[PDB]
């Protein structure tokens, strides 16, 4: 196209022979605007203010002024695919993703950009429909190419679709409600050319859902996961666990991550198929993120995170851009947890002890792929990429059950959400997961079983976990659960949670808690 | 869905 330039370095796009643009833009939203309807209605985001919004949107350079002192020769920089998949998304969205990567990308290194629709029902992105996306996309360059899968395949299927057909060595995957700041692929692309089997992430920063406002600060660099099987940045007291040199790193240094944020990454195309690509029985939206991070490391691969590559990302807020099947995700965690070995004994506790139909017979056909592939443990995962987690060996979880006091013969209960800000109470034991609770040596949190973000505190509650004194708990060998800080043990006195001197004569201040002796190997659950 | 850091 033609008016290429700083701010548009692939022309002008979306102008119609007229000169006229192709999009016409909402009028402002309207003054009386209930947010949670409208963040409904546009799939967790506000629809009125983005069809509002022009498509050519500046955004601020969020990068590190260190960032912009670096500079790259984009003839000797391998070129790339930037893979786009969605189901459903809004036109605005979509398209301002579309111009953001044209925009900010120069043309030297970027071979195409993959539009995959993911089964979409939309009229304006239906072949059946008013053909919107199609005639718009004739006002931009020939590299934006649509692909489309005859029928919801989810995101593994809807981004595998999309690297199958990419052609350049390198390909990028992002979502379809981003905005890039300034050379977002050139620190990637770099990388990837010194050794193929780096993958390599943006720094995701945040495009409000209510105000579109952009947020410097959305996922860092440094992440690992949870027992609920969902990636989690490192907190405080993990930072502090890492190497003194890697505590505050330089602003332009790349860092490993032992798992990613899902569907903002780059990697070399024929690396990405010999160490597994994606799981294909996974299913819509899920846990892909951790099988591709957890095989990645084990399979002869690094992450790391670019942090002078930023991409800006619509956190959903108030709601879902689409509704997928509620057992989906209860399958893409237990093929999860193929990789997890003996670990995966603590997960399937935490997510429910369920039992679906996760595939039995492909998930054979991976756990041999990773014999053949010779990949390591997630023992060795844990003490070489994660080694700062809360549980590094199942003898840091020394506890797992009911939390009974026999005196008056009752257990501890979430009472029905381990969700945390609620009370803990006192009910006589029925031995379901509502009352069992788990101990993390190394942070003294004691937890319900359903969540590792719920805390107990001695307000009696529960609360989101944070390694400081606040949740350290001790178990004495008496029983006594003691609040370290205050130096005070947890009484069950007249079925009414208090906090009292500690004193082992005491019975209402010893508990029995079931200790938690994984066996070696987790068997999973027939089906 | 995902949800930013704290
Ligand atoms: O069945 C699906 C679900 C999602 N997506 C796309 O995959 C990306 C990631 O989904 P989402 O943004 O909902 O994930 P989140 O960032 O909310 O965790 C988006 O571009 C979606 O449109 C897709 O192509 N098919
Ligand atoms: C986002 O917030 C949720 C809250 O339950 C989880 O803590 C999740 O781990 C967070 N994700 C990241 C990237 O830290
Ligand atoms: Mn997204
Ligand atoms: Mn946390």
């Amino acid at each position: 196209l033609e008016g290429a330039g700083p701010g548009r370095l692939h022309g002008r796009l979306g102008i119609k022979p007229d000169g006229q643009p192709g999009y016409t833009r909402a009028p402002s939203p309207p003054t009386d605007l209930s947010m949670p309807q409208a963040l409904a209605r546009g799939g967790g985001f506000n629809l009125y203010l983005s069809d509002h919004l022009e498509l050519d949107r500046t955004a601020p350079d969020a990068r590190h002024a260190s960032c912009r002192q670096l500079h790259y020769d984009l003839s000797t920089l391998p070129k790339a695919s930037v893979i786009i998949v969605f189901y459903n998304e809004p036109f605005s969205t979509l398209m301002r993703s579309v111009h953001s990567v044209l925009n900010g990308t120069p043309p030297q290194i970027l071979e195409e950009l993959i539009l995959v629709d993911d089964g979409s029902t939309l009229p304006y992105i239906r072949e059946d429909g008013n053909q919107q996306l199609v005639e718009y996309l004739k006002l931009l360059p020939a590299k934006v190419r649509l692909i489309r899968n005859e029928v919801r395949k989810g995101i593994v299927g809807a981004r595998m679709k999309g690297i199958r057909a990419s052609r350049a060595p390198i390909f990028a995957i992002l979502d379809s409600h981003i905005e890039v700041s300034p050379q977002w692929l050139e620190p990637l692309l770099l990388r990837i050319k010194e050794d193929s089997r780096r993958v390599v992430m943006p720094q995701i920063d945040g495009i409000d859902a209510e105000t579109f406002k952009h947020i410097a600060g959305g996922i860092g660099c440094k992440l690992g996961f949870l027992w609920k099987l969902m990636e989690h940045s490192y907190e405080g007291h993990q930072t502090a666990r890492l190497p003194p040199e890697e505590r505050q790193p330089s602003p332009t240094d790349f860092q490993t991550s032992p798992a990613m944020a899902g569907g903002l990454f780059a990697a070399n195309k024929a690396f990405f198929f010999d160490v597994g690509a994606y799981d294909e029985d996974f299913q819509f939206w899920g846990t892909e993120n951790l099988e591709l991070s957890f095989r990645l490391w084990q399979c002869g691969g690094v992450l790391e995170c670019a942090p002078c590559s930023r991409v800006y990302h619509i956190f959903r807020k108030g709601g879902s851009g689409y509704s997928s099947p509620g057992d989906s995700i209860t399958i893409n965690k237990m093929r999860t947890m193929l990789w997890m070995d003996e670990y995966a004994d603590l997960a399937w506790r935490v997510i429910g002890k369920p039992r679906v139909n996760y595939r039995p017979e492909s998930l054979e056909k991976r756990r041999e792929w990773r014999k053949r592939k010779g990949c390591k443990s997630f023992r060795w995962f844990m003490e070489n990429v994660f080694p700062e987690g809360d549980v590094v060996t199942l003898d840091d979880v020394p506890y797992l059950g009911p939390l009974r006091n026999d005196k008056i013969g009752m257990c501890l209960d979430n009472m029905g959400w381990a969700s945390p800000g609620h009370a803990v109470g006192l009910e006589y034991c029925h031995g379901g997961d509502t009352q069992t609770f788990m101990f993390f040596r190394k942070v003294g949190h004691v937890m319900p079983v359903n969540d590792d973000e719920a805390c107990l505190q001695p307000s009696g509650r529960l609360d989101w976990c944070r390694g400081t004194a606040q949740f350290w708990w001790d178990f004495t060998s008496s029983g006594q659960l003691m609040f370290r800080e205050t130096k005070q043990c947890l009484s069950a006195f007249g079925r009414k949670l208090r906090m009292v001197e500690c004193d082992d004569t005491d019975p209402y201040q010893i508990w029995s808690w079931t200790a938690y002796n994984p066996p070696d190997t987790f068997t999973f659950p027939s089906v | 869905g995902t949800t930013p850091s704290p």
